[PDB]
């Protein structure tokens, strides 16, 4: 073909992806072309967003298909897991306000994302965030998705229908794994899952979260007072602390959207989010 | 949304003169590349052979089983239009093009339908499904670029629903709107013949068969244009909406159906031109 | 540099739509299918169905090629 394979850029849970001359291509693994990559090629035809992933080509042979993008130095958890970093509250600002422009384009457009984690938010050399993996990503408004680490309650207890609240439950546990670089509720099942989750911030009851029992698979758990929010976060300000909890929200109604996030006082108060071309950079 | 898709941006023409000329201009090359006869058929031919299998096609999707939705059967016509618009039949043959299409348009709406049970809605032999599903798989990704990787289209479903929905809410004069579907259904399939899918907005074709079915039905809404969509304000709007409509009816009126004498005859030709 | 938050503005060629909190003001939602209490656990209310059907009702009726 016309790209050249450089080096490896790790394995996709439905691809592997390697970079190539600079792009990223993805190689999807009787049915036809698969139907992840399908999904990726008619979502990303169809949006237009600064931190948005664009698709720049594809092609194949019969049933296989190849998958071309622009190339991203790296991403969030590389940036997270990485000691020698310091984030400080405008960095973790300027991510999160990258991140919830993102979703409220993609959310104006009836679509959700549903994939979202540290890994998935790539950032290139001039600090610009942009949301990837549309894999899973399903439209929504139409009368089990989601990592378990960052998959939100009402997903747990089997829900359907869904809206919004899938995408910024996955934002608030990104948010809390910014803000004390370890995964914030790291389960190994899905009743391990809904365990700790209950445990840092406590059982809902029936005011919380009107139709818990609607939901069909849902199970009774002990009532836990759960941990104070500024005791989990030692160094959050009041309105960095007022944000996690519209983000963690357990009624999905109730739960902040991008928009009413963007429009509260935390990223309009300062210090200003940090320039794109200031943000910290993994060291080679 | 259709306001910033590539429907829009790349899939809608000014007028049937634009699309006469892109189907001869496929005609030709295909014609240029043969060469590099009376056994040829002319793009008029080519459209009525477009046609007819077409129409095959859409019955092919009603007796789909598991039943079809809507949505899907729309994408699948839209995708044969637009890949005939820049394809000849002379090339690839449209029995197997609208397979594909089909399946392409299954597996893009998100409707879970596996190989086997989309090849046994075929009335053929288990090696007549094999070999069609082979067609099938060959053809895909040719039919995808093709499309230039536009897979998402914009049906007018969801503008009609949503047009009616604005018509019980804020359109007292019109007591039941719901009586106008019927007529309404039928305008839009007697467009989703004609070339109205690209050259029309879903919500101005949507739009078009409501009031068609109203005038059929003695109700006039020139009201709900000028007042509830607040185009008292612009008048030209409102004259270009109005001629907009005027333009598809007429473009519905004037369709022709192909006749099953030159259906079989085109038939043969193109059978004669595939065989060689 | 502080931050200001600056709406989406994204052209629809056609009548505007109305607000989402505003749909059961106006009488929208009568004529649309109640949501069932397991969607509105789940986060999904018959506000969004009415409102995607109305902006796919406007999207691109002033607009010619
Ligand atoms: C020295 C300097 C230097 O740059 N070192 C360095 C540090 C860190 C990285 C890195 O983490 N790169 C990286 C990781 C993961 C992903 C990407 N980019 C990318 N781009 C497009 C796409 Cl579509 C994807 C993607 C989507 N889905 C995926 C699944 C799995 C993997 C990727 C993926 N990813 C970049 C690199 C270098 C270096 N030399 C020695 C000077």
């Amino acid at each position: 073909k016309r790209y050249e394979k450089l080096d490896f850029l790790g394995e996709g849970q439905f691809a592997t992806v390697y970079k190539a001359r600079i792009v990223a291509i993805k190689k999807i693994k009787k049915d036809g072309i698969n139907r992840t990559a399908l999904r990726e090629i008619k979502l990303l035809q169809e949006l237009s967003h600064p931190n948005i992933i664009g698709l720049l080509d594809a092609f194949g042979h019969k049933s296989n298909i190849s998958l071309v993008f622009d190339f991203m130095e790296t991403n969030l958890e590389v940036i997270i897991k990485d000691n020698s970093l310091v984030l400080t509250p405008s960095h973790i600002k300027a991510y999160m306000l990258m991140t919830l422009q993102g979703l409220e384009y993609l959310h104006q457009h009836w679509i959700l994302h549903r994939d979202l984690k540290p890994n998935n938010l790539l950032l290139d050399e001039n600090g610009v965030l942009k949301l990837a993996d549309f894999g899973l990503a399903k439209s929504f408004g139409s009368p089990q998705v989601v990592t378990r680490w960052y998959r939100a309650p009402e997903l747990l207890f089997g829900a359907r229908m869904y809206g919004v609240g899938v995408d910024m439950w996955a934002v608030g546990c990104i948010l809390a794994e910014l803000l004390l670089r370890v995964p914030f509720l790291p389960g190994d099942s899905d009743l391990d899952q809904l365990t700790r989750i209950f445990e840092t911030l406590g059982t809902p009851t029936e005011e919380q979260w009107p139709d818990m029992c609607s939901l069909p698979d849902y199970v009774t758990f002990k009532s836990f007072p759960g941990i104070p929010l500024h005791h989990i976060f030692s160094a959050a300000g009041d309105d960095l602390l007022d944000l996690i909890q519209g983000l963690f929200l357990f009624n999905p109604c109730a739960r902040i959207t991008a928009t009413q996030a963007l429009k509260m006082k935390y990223f309009s108060n300062r210090p200003g989010p940090t320039p794109g071309c200031q943000l910290p950079r993994p060291n080679c | 949304m259709y306001h910033n898709s590539s429907q829009k941006r790349h899939w809608t023409f000014s007028s049937e003169e634009q699309l006469a000329r892109l189907r001869a201009d496929a005609n030709r090359k295909f014609r240029c590349k043969a060469v590099a006869d009376p056994v040829f058929l002319e793009p008029h031919e080519e459209m009525t052979l477009c046609k007819y299998y077409e129409k095959r096609l859409l019955e092919f999707c009603s007796v789909f089983k598991p039943a079809m939705p809507r949505s899907v059967v729309g994408t699948a016509c839209m995708y044969f239009k637009r890949f005939y618009l820049n394809n000849s039949v002379m090339e690839y043959h449209p029995r197997i093009i609208m397979l594909t299409c089909a399946f392409l348009a299954c597996k893009v709406d998100e409707f879970n339908v596996s190989s086997p049970q989309f090849v046994g809605n075929l009335r053929e032999s288990p090696l007549g499904q094999e070999k069609a599903l082979e067609q099938i798989l060959e053809y895909e990704l040719l039919l995808i670029q093709q499309l230039n990787f536009h897979l998402i289209v914009h049906n007018p479903y969801r503008p009609f629903e949503g047009f009616l929905i604005d018509l019980k809410t804020r359109y007292p004069i019109l007591e039941n709107p719901e009586i106008l579907r019927k007529t309404a259904d039928d305008f839009l399939n007697r467009i989703a013949l004609t070339d109205a899918y690209l050259l029309y907005t879903p919500s101005q074709i949507a739009l078009t068969a409501i009031l068609s079915s109203a005038s059929r039905a003695g109700i006039t809404m020139e009201s709900y244009l000028s007042e509830s969509l607040m185009l008292k304000e612009n008048r030209t709007c409102l004259s270009q909406l109005l001629d907009i409509m005027k333009s598809m009816r007429n473009l519905v009126k004037k369709y022709e159906p192909p006749r099953s004498e030159e259906v079989a005859v085109l038939k043969q030709k193109l059978e004669r031109c595939h065989s060689a | 540099a502080l931050y200001e938050y600056q709406p989406l503005q994204i052209e629809t060629y056609g009548p505007h739509v109305p607000e989402l909190e505003m749909l059961g003001r106006l009488g929208y939602l009568n004529h649309v299918r109640a949501a069932s209490p397991q969607d509105l656990a789940g986060g999904y209310t018959s506000s969004l169905a009415c409102h995607r059907a109305l902006q796919d009702a406007f999207s691109g009726l002033f607009w010619q090629p």
